[PDB]
């Protein structure tokens, strides 16, 4: 529950699409001089993997996972590369006792009732929400968490700046996920500046 | 019920054993695991043979890591026949995990590459000694 | 079929979450004088088992579900206390294989096509559809009803007075949860008088 | 790969709910010579199997699923008729391992992240995204195809004139399902010069 | 009857087996068939070893295409002398069947190529099985 | 294992022992099939009882199609006592699957027919096989 | 120390075992009653064998509903004989509780006609098994 | 080698045996053929179960021709139980083949019909004794 | 525990005695609506089982039992034909024994107080007293429940309106049996409105 | 493949021993039950030692139900030692659930305390028999 | 070459056996252990003894902590002799290590005062199994 | 049958002797876009087998057989490359042999009523009748088909525009081979406008 801790106090997640690995170095400096030292790299590129390790490096205190990891293996390559969770868009027990074997923390999506349960039933209770807004929004997680006391919530997917409040008002949502300050547009055109005054101006929003 | 023995390096720059193992754990919940490490990878040959006729391992998992000079390029090949003969004397695959070090660029894809090689491999033995079938519909595959 | 003709003739389950267990007497007093002999104990708290225990006493001839219900042992709980059926928010098969041991009927809930033929499978036809709103509504419904002929819903989670005739259009469709004449702001203030109307005026409304 | 070709060059595949199992004749006939050489005929009723037949001898180039099969008997019923795909609204893993015994090929519906990565686990890529509009619509459709670069969806359910264009729009759609062009209302009032407007109409708007 | 064991792998671009497999099947009504698959080329010497000793194969043939590099041209090497060790351990004849990669301009031809050598070497199999003689007279070619 | 005959005819105008087959295989993976053609439904009855006595099967499907006239209904009649004699020797079921050729309108509904009825049957031998409560259940049934 | 086989089927629209179970407990406390439900009417004589030759039954109880057609009606024919000549081959008594759908009015009468029947029959094994005697004085009994 | 009887009658009024025959021999030039003449239809089964039993034959065809009376008819009904009967006890097959004299319209019809349905049946034999694939393959068309 | 409740509620059972068993379909809606929804229909004759089967598909509520029961096979096809209890003039411990073997509850006739002992043996607590005023009527009543506590009686044989009240004032008398509101005369005569009459007059008077 | 031995009482006001049957059966599919009911508490040692011993049960569940008078209370130590020594004599757990009179304040509540009490240590048999790993892993919660 | 049983609960509320087992490990370099969990502390007496006979323990150490109502009093006196008895029966030490919820002030203490009680325990064990002289030297020791 | 189908429906089918394997893709172009969407691609250059795969990659819906097949190495080349069927110039049973356990349909070469009959026994009735005009054309046709009531013929050779009509007039002539439309001194010298005047030309001539 150490993620626990550290999503509470970030309150929000960059989801990271890279390109190229090298990118991740000044993107997480400047993630990280602006007050939101966590990055979840996605694997949607080879490149990823590169990219946590040279993260790892550069930002060794960073909250560092993995996401839309789909299977052990992916788990196994991102724990080597230095991650300290994976992420994935749905619930795959498969993956779940794979990353149970293979020794690493495994924040699964769920987006209804049915799939909360079968969580809970393999010992898990922090679950990303996904895709928070066209699953429902706030009004499908108020009726996940209402029957699930033990659950916590990482709404991901559609989450912006004039969304997010909404979300963190429910106590059982730890932090929400989010690529706008992010965006690979953004990371592609060197728009250094942007990011870290959009970095600056969602921590200040959930962490006044 | 069935047996892997893995040989490794001090010599070699990446810890490839341990990524290999995590592989086939996940993979086999019972599966038994032996290792032995030698300095060199000339080594190899005669600790993989050991293995598979001593310590009764089904296979083996041979991880080493050649330098850049063309004299490791010749201690390289030297090990592999090494390795091709010891599998002929016992009857007993053993799979080879050699990664050079001139296939990376910098130390960072190195680590990655000698992992990812030795974690595809490592999958390579579960399905031989499980699941061949799916290795002989895999024929001609990219 | 006996849990099926019931609901057909309620057409509107209250759905209750009680504090203290006392107050499901008066509530049920209230309830089954103004012409609506139901309620789904919600297994928000303890106090549920000695509700449904307090309302079989108060009540013997009332239909008393238990909500909420996650597992077997709850399940038990619920058996074991008076009442004749569990419902659950979404399905897990664990919980409905326990309660077919136990010899209990559920009522589990559903809210897309995979999930009912997963309820199908195990020999479940009716379920409840849940959260109705947050899940696409009545066109959701339709959807569910359109390809399984032999499912029949009860829809729950968002039901008012002015959305539940559409529901109830569907002939599928036996009988909506609710919350809102029962809801705990008005049992915690003794509104009385309030849950009496809202009882009355939803029983007229859909048994004119 | 025969069937995914097809999908891709057809972009919309009437799903009829065939009442009179000889209607099939005339139906295909107008589908057919107004540029739509394809038909999903739904198991409602038993009568279906006879229109597949009927179909396969009448028109037998046209492709020919089967829909709403709901296990390996109605797939086993709809390859002996001579349907060359089978439909389910959900994912049955049971319906889909039969199919594999058989021998025909299953595009199963899903509607969600988890049940996709059931489907990719059992080897399948080409998924029926059912249902389209209820389930979220094209916010979906994009939120699915994100993270699993391999699936090729067929949205169906809900799905217009209006707005079949915004789901076409999107690389990894290969087509939609519609029942509008083929409404048992036209069929049953034998508006055939409506039906043939609809689909020459249809055809002219996604394949200019 | 007599017994073939054919030995391919997943490294493999192009399927040589199912070329072979019909050959020897149209040539021979009931010759027995046994299939092993292995990752690579280094692989082959050991399967095909164990094809002759335990699954008591009378010949095997070996089939693998070597990559482009000069590296998998030391692999090829390596897995050609296993081969003959294999045969000299066993006495019994493995027919390898290497396609260089090198040895086709695009991939149609490789295809083309990799197809044929197997279908011709399975002939060459059937001789050696049945019709040696066959081989004798075809002393020059 | 669980052994199965499937014994048909040529005279047969609908291929019925397929679509039983097919069934079977998706009911149950490790069953075992074996059948026998024989020209008529007259040749049904030995057939049938050499695969109980003489092949090991558990059980028998007796698939014919009995003709229109009123001669060929004469024919399925001593076929059916044959069978019925058949699995009275031998302890065995032997399921019989007649479809006549009288009760479909044209041949586009007696394919269908007799591949439906054939189908179930197939189900119904593997709950005899397997699931014989299942088969309680549905008592009184339709 | 007595035992009785009951043999139903799925195809028959009313369950008539429940009843004769019911009737024989009531006049015998230390009776032994084994089921099996087979799909139709031609599967109950083998049904009936197995459990007289393989169960140890003293007697079974045949029950089954023939439907409305000339065609239902030679298939009931048909599994009468069957049942007689698994009779004969073991020397036991199989009751043929039929009720054909012809003699009922409506599916209310049917319900009451088989429930009836089948109990009746299920006293007539009590005394087969038990009072050989009250039988003797009932010959000649309307 | 494989062995066939055929018993034929004095009552018929074709001689179907000697086509039966040439069709064989001609189809298996080394097969032994034995034959045996009754006097009418109703001694057709213990002749042809005494071939099967006693004489070593492998199969037997049963020759016929019923009379046109509902007397015959029900004398060739009787006929053909006990063929059946004969197949049960020795399980062998035993073609029957039975022209009725109803079929033809004269009697160069009837010469023609009976010696052709002979042929095909004889042919029928062949497949059953030395080609079962073919009549497996058969089943489909008639 | 159920019957009596219901008893106890009632206060008065028309006991039925049925020619043509369609008849009972008008009688128990005539009973029904006029507030006493319960009948003992005796097997006068084998019309009865029917009668039983008519009326539990006509009146699935009502409480419905079998009279003059003397034997186990009578009482299997009054509880095959959907009674809930089973009534019998005297006192048969072989027809209580068979009735506990084939599981149908059974309130056996008494009329003095051997036959109470006797029952009591037996495990009976609720008896029904017969023929109540040949056999000496309320004081004869009274002798019984004086020296056994624990019964509770249902009284039949010449009750009336004029006498019934005599027998409800003693609290151990549960309810009285009564042919008069449903006599065969009226029944056979179609007199409708008489027995709709005499219904409404008794249940006004009981339960005023 | 496991046998559970059930003894309580009639002295008990409350029916602890069906809702432990529920349970157990619900967690295991076949897992064999014996019953046996005694008078009272006093009663249950012996019962528990003979299941244990001639029964041949692998576990024990010892259910009773002290009064509300300090001479229930002395009668239930007396139980609860004979209990400790009938395991301690046979090498078997013998879980005893006791519900005194005194922890409920109504009758409502106690059959509700009672159930639940039967319930748990119910699951607390699954895992003692099955599962001791889970147990384990508990320890301090 | 010497080997400690160590029982503990889950009814306590502070781990007390990771303490003991590093405690022990630290002290014994080989020393063996084995543990059992059991649900409360009236559970400690048989699986200690078990331990000491069928798991071939030289001694148990019983972790335990009783609540703080005059009924867990009862309960943990009850669970003392018990422990006692096992000591008699099997001729070898328990140590009993029970720390009652009433000794500490809050949780902190609680965990503190439970971990250290435990850890010298775990010195006592090490002394009795391997250093009694030390433990004769220290008699009358605070 | 399919092949039967095909045959029936083109009437006509270029018979093509490639140099350069390449020139496949132009001449298959022109053979498709002017309505002839077939080919036998004779075994008479090395390069055959390379034409083949060209052309099914370029035209994937082109019926192509190979010809010249003497043996069952070349068929199996052939079938391996892409042809649906073979063609030999004669009848070998060797051959045909070879080409049902290799698993690629034949149609055997015959001029003759002895071959025919040798062809007959071995279960084929589809023929190529080579060389048709040297062997006695339409008279010898007419011979052959008369005895030979099932056997369907592919005449090849000598086969021109001004003949043809005749060879297709007898019933069982499913279709002719012809060179001429594909010349291999056109493609040889690249005259592409007049092969596709010739194509054209024929099929307009024989499909009018």
């Amino acid at each position: 529950s150490t993620i626990n801790n550290q999503l509470k106090a970030l309150k929000v997640i960059p989801v990271i699409a890279i390109d190229n690995a090298e990118d991740i170095i000044p993107l997480g400096k400047v993630l990280a001089e602006n007050g939101l030292p966590a990055a979840e790299i996605t694997f949607r590129s080879s490149a990823a993997v590169k990219a946590i390790m040279l993260l790892r490096s550069a930002q060794p205190e960073m909250l560092i996972g993995a996401g839309t990891i789909l299977n052990g293996v992916q788990a196994l390559a991102a724990k080597e590369a230095g991650a300290t969770f994976v992420v994935s868009p749905g619930f795959n027990p498969n993956t779940v006792r794979a990353c149970q074997i293979i020794g690493i923390d495994i924040v699964p999506g769920v987006n209804n009732p049915s799939t909360v349960e079968a969580a809970l039933e393999m010992g898990l209770t922090t679950l990303k929400f996904f895709p928070a807004e066209a699953s429902g929004g706030i009004s499908m997680v108020k009726s996940l968490v209402g029957p699930y006391g033990d659950i916590r919530l990482m709404p991901t997917g559609g989450i912006t700046p004039s969304n997010i409040d909404n979300y963190l008002a429910i106590p059982q949502v730890l932090a929400c996920g989010g690529t706008w300050m992010v965006d690979k547009k953004l990371v592609t055109n060197g728009e250094w500046d942007e990011i870290a005054r959009l970095t600056r101006e969602i921590v200040e929003q959930v962490n006044p | 019920t069935k047996k892997v023995g893995i040989v490794d390096t001090t010599f070699a720059r990446v810890d490839m054993a341990s990524a290999a193992i995590l592989t086939l754990k996940m993979e086999s919940p019972n599966i038994k695991i032996i290792r032995k490490t030698v300095p060199g990878i000339k080594d190899l040959p005669v600790a993989c043979k050991k293995l598979l006729e001593e310590e009764g391992c089904d296979i083996v998992m041979a991880l080493g890591m050649p330098g850049k000079a063309e004299k490791d390029k010749v201690c390289a090949h030297e090990a592999s026949l090494g390795l091709m003969l010891a599998q002929l004397m016992t009857n007993k695959h053993i799979i080879e995990v050699f990664v050079h070090e001139d296939e990376a660029k910098d130390d960072a894809e190195l680590k990655i590459l000698a992992a990812r090689r030795a974690i595809e491999h490592a999958l390579n033995v579960y399905y031989l000694l499980f699941k061949p079938e799916y290795l002989t519909r895999m024929a001609g595959k990219g």
